[PDB]
């Protein structure tokens, strides 16, 4: 998801880059959650979006307090926080496909039925529909068709399309 | 302790004047020797002797002491009155005695005095409280040392409630000061002091504290007690003829079968203590002692052991409180996280319940549900303006600025 959310900024389609990034928090073991949480922050930030910010900026300040026993993220974050309203924008805009719940659009599971989604390559996105969701037969990924369209080849294997 | 011979000399001296007390004293050697069945005759006898009014000291212990080996799991509560029946008598009946000396300790009888510490003791819990019967434990002792000081006998299992008291530092002086000038007695409250200091952080001097008690002899190891603790800072158990105090013996094999890595012994003691102590009013610590263990085992084979407890088990909530901390970071939920926490919060409610459902809400970063979980916490309890400075750092944390500074200054008001 790494190389995508970053170039995602120069892909300037930058609402996917949230997608892209709230999707590292389970990978906090590779990935050190100080180097994912200042990009969900800025893309944040970048959509003038908040909540999310939040939390990873009280995360982001709590390692720097960790760290001391000068730092500028606590300046960033009430500089932020002061100048502009801290509330969450909308957030659930996808339903479960089984029960209709209403989920995050980065949420591995239903908050209500508990099911798994497999995630778009690309993306992000939950894949709520499988018309729409292009299986790969290499790297055994899923990612969305008006996306894959675009690319000729996959974002993980690049496999040639046979023809 | 000449019992046999002394036990025909009770019969021929209760055959010279039928006495209930000298009676009560062959009951009482016939319970070492093991015939419970004239024990228990004969209490029958004494109980239909007893004086109407002031009911007499040693008749409640032939009472309590009987009872205790198999009925007294059972009577944990009713051995207690029987022990209340009596420990408030010799509070009583030697007050109606004061004056001359000499009446005092006659119906005194410190042996059976003592005997009521020894009995509550076991009766009374043995961890340290968090940063009543306990307390009747503990207030029984200082009754029984306040009129004569010196006894080390009586001040020991007062130095040993003192543990209980949450007074931390003015214990470990008072363990210190009363093991150091007396040196016969047991050092092994030397190692119990020194682990409630590594309990709280101090584990300088713990090291040495080891040594103090092996210091003495080599006699200690027939409890395998010292070799665990000897292990902390840095064939008995099984008993048979070659129930709490069994219950630390547990915990002593609980730690060593974590320290041991040991996984077939570990189940193996656990499933065979579990079938012989079930009964016990302690199994939940045992079953999530299970659980701190089955966590390398089977996560649902734990659930199901956690589910084994019912709410009249004063570890089941603790059980749940770690049952929410399987959660904390192998199962790594969300939602089944945040309802044990709520099941846990509604069954047994307090301040601290609604402290640590905030650090739930903290645990999954929702700000204002944490602020709502410390603000219940607050307001359960006065007692808890030093969880709200905890709440007020939530809440700086969870980025209400505007208004921190209100719930600042209220709190200040
Ligand atoms: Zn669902
Ligand atoms: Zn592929």
């Amino acid at each position: 998801f790494l190389l995508m959310c970053q170039q995602q900024m120069a892909d300037r389609n930058f609402k996917a880059a949230l997608v892209l990034a709230m999707r590292l928090i389970e990978y906090d073991d590779l990935v050190a959650p100080v180097d994912g949480y200042s990009l969900i922050a800025l893309t944040a930030y970048l959509v003038k979006n908040f909540g999310l910010c939040s939390k990873a900026f009280a995360r982001l300040e709590q390692a720097e307090r960790n760290d001391e026993a000068p730092r500028p993220f606590a300046d960033l974050a009430r500089h932020i926080f002061m100048t502009h309203s801290p509330v969450d924008t909308s957030v659930d805009s996808v339903p479960c496909p089984t029960c209709g719940s209403f989920n995050k659009e980065w949420a591995q599971r239903c908050i209500k039925c508990q099911q798994p989604f497999n995630t778009c390559i690309v993306s992000g996105c939950a894949i709520v529909s499988e018309d729409g969701a292009w299986q790969c037969s290499v790297c055994h990924r899923k990612a969305l068709e008006a996306v894959v369209d675009k690319y000729r080849n996959c974002p993980l294997c690049h496999t040639p399309r046979k023809g | 302790h000449d019992d046999k011979a002394a036990t025909e000399t009770f019969r021929k001296a209760a055959t010279l004047t039928d006495s209930l007390d000298p009676l009560l004293g062959t009951v009482t050697c016939l319970l070492r020797q093991g015939d419970m069945e004239a024990a228990a005759t004969q209490l029958q006898l004494c109980n239909q002797l007893q004086p109407a009014a002031q009911r007499n000291a040693e008749l409640s212990m032939l009472n309590a002491q009987l009872r205790w080996h198999r009925r007294g799991m059972e009577e944990e509560t009713a051995v207690l009155r029987y022990l209340d029946q009596a420990a408030e008598a010799i509070k009583q009946d030697v007050k109606e005695r004061a004056g001359v000396g000499m009446e005092v300790y006659v119906h005194l009888n410190a042996p059976v005095a003592l005997a009521i510490a020894h009995a509550y003791i076991m009766h009374c819990r043995n961890e340290p409280p968090d940063p009543v019967v306990g307390e009747k434990c503990g207030r029984h002792l200082e009754f029984i040392v306040q009129h004569l000081p010196a006894c080390m006998e009586a001040q020991l299992m007062l130095a040993k409630v003192w543990f209980v008291t949450g007074e931390v530092r003015k214990a470990q002086n008072l363990l210190k000061s009363t093991l150091i000038v007396q040196e016969q007695p047991l050092p092994d409250a030397f190692l119990l002091s020194s682990q409630i200091c590594q309990y709280m952080g101090d584990t300088k001097l713990a090291c040495q504290a080891l040594a103090q008690a092996r210091t003495l002899d080599f006699s200690l190891q027939e409890k395998p007690l010292y070799n665990l603790l000897l292990g902390t800072v840095k064939s008995a158990a099984t008993a048979p003829s070659a129930v709490p105090e069994t219950v630390t013996l547990y915990l002593q094999l609980a730690q060593a079968q974590l320290r041991v890595r040991d996984v077939d012994a570990a189940r193996e003691t656990l499933t065979e203590a579990a079938l012989k102590f079930r009964g016990s009013a302690q199994i939940g610590r045992v079953i999530i002692a299970q659980a701190m263990l089955a966590a390398r085992t089977d996560v649902d084979k734990s659930i199901e052991l956690l589910r084994q407890v019912s709410s009249k088990s004063e570890f089941y909530i603790a059980a749940h409180s770690q049952l929410g901390k399987l959660f904390l970071t192998h199962k790594h939920n969300v939602a089944m996280y945040i309802q044990c926490f709520q099941e846990m919060a509604e069954s047994v409610p307090s301040a601290q319940s609604y402290v640590e459902l905030g650090e739930a809400y903290t645990t999954i970063q929702e700000p204002e549900q944490a602020i709502a979980a410390y603000e219940k916490a607050k307001a359960l309890s006065p007692s808890s303006s030093e969880l709200s400075v905890r709440v007020g750092r939530a809440l700086v944390a969870a980025h209400d600025y505007a208004k921190a500074i209100r719930y600042y200054q209220d709190a200040l008001v």
